[PDB]
């Protein structure tokens, strides 16, 4: 069969910066190599055929290179809608093979996030289960911590967490924490909270709640 | 104007068949290519089948053959996918394609926008949908999505209308076995009281359509 | 060889290992173990499309309304007469008595002998229409 493997799996690189992804083959497949972008809930685009024939309506910021074994896609001067995950595919031998894929990330400046906690609604507790949510919004880097506090006892376990794709515009990310317990565990405590440690932050920023108002 | 429509995609007990369909207009397949590829969640692209125009010569990724079979109904423009014998690995979006002719070759150039197939023994459950009413100026509301399988369900705000300061985050599994997210929406603060926000859920497996209004408690 | 194997609508690759690749556009191969399809037939000037080409089959080609197609596989474009004549070198000419012609292409043909059959003729014969003949 022929195999397909990209080089980095992940890189981060500045809005201006140039980037360079590597596609290497098993065998020979001379310049049959296809570069496609996918942007997130977007079909994949073809930038490059034939290993270095841009094609039109692609920007010449976008090239590429190789015949044989090795390929390689540069990106000239990054734009923040550069964020995707770029794949190399092979139209040797009728099994057009793609390659696992570089997810590539836009670097920017710290952005701290804006916390907001939520209680239970009157809804869900009429069923049996308590779920407290606490977002983070539009910050950068994705790396966050988020701790829950439930009269000042830390939680573990019983909380789970996701994390939006990097915004395409101002490159961000938006976190969702929820916190679950149940309607006799949620009843029997207070004070509600979410504690936030982020690199654009001074200290960690807590957001709060006691239930019953 | 081409256009790519898949259809058959859900729910399915590992060792189970399903057939997928892709019903093609704005072209007459009488050159190149058309081709099925999937992508399991949070995974890369993976070609499985390819058939030529005219003769119907078929192509497989080592990964399908001998379980799934591409075929097309040319009366009807309708390219089918066969799957026999499925796994939990076989749970992807799986997308029908159309072939380009560029530099002496033919390439995948259209898609269309996928169907969901989930391989598992797990029941169909609905979800329930609850409010979370309204930092520097900043208000933030939403909709949480509690409860579901299978995926994939989808969150609008006010019809579509409004787009802007949204986030609806990726479905978790929880210890349970059911996903559950929350969609949200910041606003500036000063602005709450001069525009209603309704969330509007669907979870087609389930025929599940809420629409759920979000306002401040008392 | 391994080329024979590939079917009509395609070509067997040599820039890909002997590979059957599908015909490009604007070509075909209604064979099978060709190297290279055939390209398709231009159906322009006096010619028109009837039948688009295909990675399986050729073009065919029509003529401009007041002309039909001469030859096999439409070689050559026509003038189109009346029905009850025929053309000559100095243009369409109405059949002479006793011929016919039902089509707006052809020649003018005797009128059908009805007393052949041992019939008798009910309705005769005109430029555009055979003779009809009695039971
Ligand atoms: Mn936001």
């Amino acid at each position: 069969d022929i195999q397909m493997t990209q080089s980095p799996s992940s890189l981060s690189a500045s809005v201006g910066d140039r980037v360079t992804i590597t596609c290497r083959a098993s065998q020979s497949i001379s310049s049959y190599l296809n570069w496609y972008q996918q942007k997130p809930g977007k079909a994949p685009k073809l930038l490059i055929y034939a290993a270095s024939s841009l094609q039109s309506g692609v920007p010449s910021r976008f090239s590429g290179s190789g015949s044989g074994t090795d390929f390689t896609l540069t990106i000239s001067s990054l734009q923040p809608e550069d964020f995707a995950t770029y794949y190399c595919q092979q139209y040797y031998d009728n099994l057009p093979t793609f390659g696992q894929g570089t997810k590539l990330e836009i670097k920017r400046t710290v952005a701290a996030p804006s916390v907001f906690i939520f209680p239970p609604s009157d809804e869900q507790l009429k069923s049996g289960t308590a779920s407290v949510v606490c977002l983070l919004n539009n910050f950068y880097p994705r790396e966050a911590k988020v701790q829950w506090k439930v009269d000042n006892a830390l939680q573990s376990g019983n909380s789970q967490e996701s994390v939006t794709e990097q915004d395409s515009k101002d490159s961000t990310y938006s976190l969702s924490s929820t916190l679950t317990l149940s309607k006799a565990d949620y009843e029997k405590h207070k004070v509600y909270a979410c504690e936030v440690t982020h690199q654009g932050l001074s200290s960690p920023v807590t957001k709060s709640f006691n239930r019953g108002e | 104007e081409v256009q790519l429509l898949e259809s058959g995609g859900g729910l399915v007990q590992p060792g189970g068949s399903l057939r997928l369909s892709c019903a093609a207009s704005g072209f007459t397949f009488s050159y190149g290519s058309m081709y099925w590829v999937r992508q399991a969640p949070g995974k890369g692209l993976e070609w499985v089948s390819s058939i030529s125009s005219g003769s119907g010569s078929t192509y497989y990724a080592d990964s399908v053959k001998g379980r799934f079979t591409i075929s097309r109904d040319n009366s009807k423009n309708t390219l089918y996918l066969q799957m026999n014998s499925l796994r939990a690995e076989d749970t992807a979006v799986y997308y029908c394609a159309r072939s380009s002719y560029y530099g002496s070759y033919y390439s995948i150039d259209y898609w269309g926008q996928g169907t969901l197939v989930t391989v598992s023994s797990a029941s169909t459950k609905g979800p329930s949908v609850f409010p979370l009413a309204p930092s520097g100026g900043t208000a933030a509301l939403g909709c949480l999505v509690k409860d579901y399988f299978p995926e994939p369900v989808t969150v609008s705000w006010n019809s579509g209308a409004l787009t802007s300061g949204v986030h609806t985050f990726p479905a978790v599994l929880q210890s349970s076995g059911l996903y559950s997210l929350s969609s949200v929406v910041t606003v500036p603060s000063s602005s709450l009281g001069t525009q209603t926000y309704i969330c509007n859920v669907n979870h087609k497996p389930s025929n599940t359509k809420v629409d759920k209004k979000v306002e401040p408690k008392s | 060889d391994p080329c024979s194997n590939c079917p009509a609508g395609t070509f067997c690759d040599n820039n890909r290992n002997q590979i059957c690749s599908p015909c490009p556009p604007n070509s075909f191969s209604s064979a099978g173990g060709q190297r290279t399809c055939d390209i398709c037939r231009q159906c322009k000037g006096v010619f028109r499309t009837r039948k688009e080409c295909s990675s399986t089959s050729n073009a065919e080609c029509d003529c401009t309304p007041g002309f039909h197609c001469l030859g096999a596989g439409c070689s050559m474009c026509e003038q189109d007469c009346k029905q009850g004549q025929e053309l000559t070198k100095k243009g369409c000419k109405d059949c002479s008595f006793g011929t016919f012609n039902d089509q707006k292409r052809g020649i003018c043909r005797p009128w059908t002998d009805c007393s052949l059959d041992g019939k008798s003729v009910l309705v005769q014969g005109t430029k555009e229409r055979d003779v009809v003949c009695g039971p």
